[PDB]
RNA sequence: AAUAGGGAACGUGAGCUGGGUUUAGACCGUCGUGAGACAGGUUAGUUUUACCCUACUGAUGAUGUGUUGUUGCCAUGGUA
RNA sequence: GCAGAAGGGCAAAAGCUCGCUUGAUCUUGAUUUUCAGUACGAAUACAGACCGUGAAAGCGGGGCCUCACGAUCCUUCUGA
RNA sequence: AACGAGAUUCCCACUGUCCCUACCUACUAUCCAGCGAAACCACAGCCAAGGGAACGGGCUUGGCGGAAUCAGCGGGGAAAG
RNA sequence: UUUAAAUGGGUAAGAAGCCCGGCUCGCUGGCGUGGAGCCGGGGUGGAAUGCGAGUGCCUAGUGGGCCACUUUUGGUAAGCAGAACUGGCGCUGCGGGAUGAACCGAACGCCGGGUUAAGGCGCCCGAUGCCGACGCUCAUCAGACCCCAGAAAAGGUGUU
RNA sequence: GACCUGGGUAUAGGGGCGAAAGACUAAUCGAACCAUCUAGUAGCUGGUUCCCUCCGAAGUUUCCCUCAGGAUAGCUGGCG
RNA sequence: GGCGACGUCGGCUACCCACCCGACCCGUCUUGAAACACGGACCAAGGAGUCUAACACGUGCGCGAGUCGGGGGCUCGCACGAAAGCCGCCGUGGCGCAAUGAAGGUGAAGGCCGGCGCGCUCGCCGGCCGAGGUGGGAUCCCGAGGCCUCUCCAGUCCGCCGAGGGGCACCACCGGCCCGUCUCGCCCGCCGCGCCGGGGAGGUGGAGCACGAGCGCACGUGUUAGGACCCGAAAGAUGGU
């Protein structure tokens, strides 16, 4: 859309919006990050502290696959099976807890967060948290890890 | 030459980038291209399954991908033994076979 | 330039004023300072340690925190387009008590006790305050004498 | 001449909105004529918040609006927001308070009505409520965009907290100097 | 008789001259490791255009007297 | 007189002499100064340690106060 | 010594270099028949003083101000290149 | 430098305040001490004038300034160089100062009537074409209106 | 006479040739000419195209091989 | 209420002229230009803020703890069709939903009640709920009281209402929680008893949690990389004549 826009409104303007005393040229300042800490140093700091230096160990060839693993954290547990189910177990016949594996769901680590409602579960995960270890304990549930 | 708060950014463009520059103008006429030549392949064939060859039932590597079941390049030449094929046979009939496979 | 260093234009103003030097009186350190007092700075010359800055000599602000030695103070400092809030530790020596509030706690005081004594009695005493109001319409008296004729006097050198 | 002023003078509220969307313009329509003619400060508030934003007017969701219902005294009144209502997966079970919103989502809606609930316009608030008596009229988390914590003093100053423009979080992207003691000096 | 002192874009180069200064060649002295430097000295070194407008200088003429001619007057300007 | 430039300050003293000592050590934040209210440097008020000195109250984390100093990257040494 | 289209000083001889200019001749310039450009050009084109970017053509206050032109001319246009 | 102005700078002029009773504490410690915090309770009229305020995001241009009172530094001085406070010019016409960047009045949508500001009213040129009031002054170089555009020491039996 | 000259022939660009003047190398020489890299770079000059309405500056702070330039705070407008 | 014919009535613009008054030539850099500063003899046509990528914020739209087919595939061979429609065990993946530490790695829920271990600065069990508290806070709720042609009998209505209540968003403060470190300390567990694992209490560092707001698409503005608003060097290099 040219007809929106600035250029339409500033002609006949002399200097297009530019002032007479600057009359923006080419690149006056440098070209791209240039000055970072010689006269663009002000504006490196207080809006980009950190950026120059080293500051770790360089690990050569990493892949980000070795590293992988997704986590759900407990108030996002029970949707990860159906409605029917948090609801089938709750009405009171007998200890039966339903299975809840998280890594059919996409998930590895199960975190914790709380609020988990006072019905007993098994949950298959690879990795837990000491606090999701003991929410689960909380509700008369059960810690089962897999492989 | 910057600003106000903004990102800092490295474009890669100091490079003599418009004489490699790829348009995908063709890329309908690309694709019903390889209709084409997916349909007049297909009736070449004709009684045999479109997509070629069975595949094997393979599992992806890494930590990543291990929860999952991929097709594969072909059958190990033990499954072949074991299931009674012969392995110069078995591409003839419909079987796709990879030597290089350790099960 | 013009030597932006800390005790500069202070020839007068950290020095003892006259005929007051030596060691300093006593009842300055029997002074109670506690949260939200009204202090107003003045750094003494003989006490090294708490100074504050030139900044906020003759200035007054309010305790936040008390120390052994010391007083938290939170001062308004002008900065060139606007005002700061700035916290400066100073030592016991350069504070005093302000009486800047002290004659609106009197007029608290006399101002209640005043409120209910007409409650009891049903007037309308008005214990707002006005400024100075132009003059009642007064009488004079010129008994017996006449008001003395002066002259504006000749010059001389 | 008369003074020396810098003009403000223009008030910079909005007397319209700036969307076409011909629905809403018939609210606007229906709850100005009631602005102007009703004697309420409700119809003013829902009135000015039809001219708002889609930033403005952040969505509300599910388990904030029985949070915030579950009060003392609010047990039969309406749940009015001029914004969308998002359900919680956080949140198990719904009451069934009766609600009335610009555009409920398709699983939020599911949630109310299974649980005896009641979902309005402000059309048939209206005509239900004129005044709006015997309402509790809600809204949003307005901060509770990813772009408000970019906002502040300026990350390098002290005691920021202000989150910079990093286009990728990790090492070596903005942890070298000014922000450690080692490297320089930290903030 | 007297050989007073000044000004006019330090009057005056499409008026001249080009001696001096102030490019490029060369020599000498001092200086610098050197290239080179020196209102220190010496020598050799292209000086363009008016036909425009005004100003000035002369040359016809124009307005007015009906036309035309002869003889005149002096406003004003110059002035020895 | 207070090591030296000045100004301020100081008398059973901040000066002279003597006796002990090592707080010129370890550690985290805050505040002040310049200031964009960024950094360095300098400084102030603390706090948690381990110490000195004094009969004790206490005072002391360099010099009576105002100056005496220095990023990234690299290097070196120390620390679990 | 000889030789310099080298630099300089004097002397004789000679002469319009000068006193101090004058006259003659050719080729023009000039007028006519024919043929005929270019540089240059904000608008233009009479001055004195004042103010002003401190040296105006225009502006202010005065002086004043008749067409159309020709041969020259080098003050000005802070003339052109 | 004993003393020490004018001008100026901070602060205060209430409910976020005042008072009462109670509970916590690992701080403080002769003490049911000290101080902080916390809960409950009691009574609002607390200088004058003026004004509707609060807050967030995005953000261009600018980063050669100059001037005038007043106060100041260097300089013999400067339409000089450098500062302080306020106004202005730059960005701004208009009336006046003949002329004009900044002086003096006054700031401006398009017009009619009225009235003024600064300045003026012999004639250019609107308005003294008033029977204006009192004096001073004679120049053979008279004088004549902020900035401001020309004068001093010294002298006169010139006149008052 | 270290003479003048024709045609033939040789030497080529950081190269040639020069009784030397940085002379000459096709009107080009203190580094030729043609085409390409190339629309090279410029904090520096010049220019930057319609109307009306509303608001309206700054020439100062701090840092910079900074001083004809930027970054930063102030000043502005727009949106709420 | 009056007046006026075949040439008179009324009218205005890019018509011409005359007079009074006001009036210097524009663009441009600049403290200041009418300038003895530069560009401009005249006229026509051409002629300078573009696109692409990335990012930020604003706004509109769709869906929403999700979101998007952009890359493929499917449909009969159709002009328009280089479109449109469809897929869904094609959502692989991107961005968001979790932070933090150099890394090993770890990884965000509390308050009320009753009981007892020396209720011993330390604590343990169980229930009940369940994102804390304080101060302001639009809106809403309750509201004593009050308001009309004759006085006692009652119900909708309505408006005024001191006061009280629940408090959205947001702001300030206090408390808590997670990760890194620091000081101080004791207890607990055993795919096997260790130069093991886990916990505590205080202070601190973080771009965190404290009942989610993102994604895709469009537009506007700003900045950057690209010839980058247009025009301008003295150069440098490559290969040739
Ligand atoms: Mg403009
Ligand atoms: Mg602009
Ligand atoms: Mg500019
Ligand atoms: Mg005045
Ligand atoms: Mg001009």
């Amino acid at each position: 859309p040219s007809r929106l826009r600035k250029t339409r409104k500033l002609r006949g303007h002399v200097s297009h919006g530019h002032g007479r005393i600057g009359k923006h040229r080419k690149h006056p300042g440098g070209r791209g990050n240039a000055g970072g800490l010689h006269h663009h140093r002000i504006n490196f700091d207080k809006y980009h502290p950190g950026y120059f230096g080293k500051v770790g160990m360089k690990h050569y060839h990493l892949k980000r696959n070795q590293s992988f693993c997704p986590t759900v954290n407990l108030d996002k547990l029970w949707t990860l099976v159906s409605e029917q189910t948090r609801v089938n177990a709750a009405k009171n016949k007998t200890g039966a807890a339903p299975i809840i594996d998280v890594v059919r769901s996409g998930y590895y680590k199960v975190l914790g967060k709380g609020k988990l409602p006072k019905q007993p579960v098994i949950v298959k995960a690879k990795f837990f948290s000491r606090r999701a270890e003991e929410k689960i304990k909380s509700v008369g549930g059960a810690c089962v890890l897999v492989a | 030459a910057p600003s106000r708060n903004g990102m800092v950014l490295k474009p890669h463009f100091h490079k003599d980038w418009q004489r490699r520059v790829a348009t995908w103008f063709n890329q309908p006429a690309r694709k019903i291209r390889r209709r084409k030549a997916r349909q007049a392949k297909a009736r070449r064939i004709a009684p045999r399954p479109a997509s070629g060859p069975i595949r094997p039932i393979v599992r992806c590597p890494t930590v990543r991908y291990h929860t999952k079941v991929r097709a594969g390049r072909g059958f190990s030449l033990e499954e072949l033994r074991v299931a009674g094929i012969h392995k110069k046979v078995a591409r003839t009939i419909g079987i796709s076979v990879d030597p290089r496979r350790r099960n | 330039t013009n030597t932006k260093g800390k005790r500069r234009g202070t020839r007068y103003m950290f020095s003892r004023p006259f005929r007051k030097h030596g060691v300093v009186p006593l009842a300055t350190y029997m002074r109670i300072y506690k949260k939200g007092d009204i202090v107003d700075i003045k750094g003494m010359g003989t006490v090294q340690k708490g100074m504050p800055h030139k900044c906020y000599h003759g200035k007054t602000g309010r305790v936040y925190n008390v120390t052994q030695h010391a007083v938290g103070i939170v001062v308004n400092k002008q900065v060139k387009g606007k005002i700061l809030a700035k916290r400066i530790n100073v030592r016991i020596e350069h504070i005093k008590h302000s009486k800047s509030r002290d004659s609106f706690l009197k007029r608290v005081k006399e101002n209640d006790q005043k409120k209910k004594e007409a409650k009891e009695k049903g007037t309308w005493v008005q214990l707002k305050r006005q400024p100075a109001p132009p003059r009642e319409a007064h009488f004079v008296r010129t008994n017996g004498k006449e008001p003395e004729l002066l002259e504006p006097i000749p010059y001389e050198f | 001449g008369v003074d020396i002023r810098h003009n403000k003078d223009r008030k910079v509220r909005r007397k319209e909105p700036k969307s076409q969307d011909i629905y809403l313009r018939l609210l606007v329509k229906l709850y100005r004529f009631l602005a102007r003619r009703t004697n309420s400060t409700f119809n003013q508030v829902v009135l000015k918040r039809l001219f708002m934003s889609r930033t403005n007017r952040p969505p509300l969701s599910l388990s904030r609006m029985i949070r915030k219902m579950k009060l003392p005294g609010r047990e039969n009144k309406t749940a009015v927001v001029v914004g969308t209502i998002t359900d919680d997966v956080r949140v198990q079970e719904v009451p069934k308070l009766k609600v009335c919103a610009l555009r409920v989502t398709s699983r939020a809606r599911s949630r109310i009505l299974r649980a005896g609930g009641k979902i309005l316009t402000f059309d048939q608030l209206a005509l239900d409520s004129p005044k709006g008596c015997g309402t509790v009229l809600l809204s949003g988390p307005r901060k509770g965009r990813e772009v408000y914590r970019h906002f502040g003093k300026a990350p390098g100053t002290p005691h920021s907290h202000t989150k910079p423009y990093v286009r990728s979080k990790g090492r070596k992207f903005e942890r070298a100097r000014g922000r450690r003691a080692s490297r320089g000096y930290k903030n």
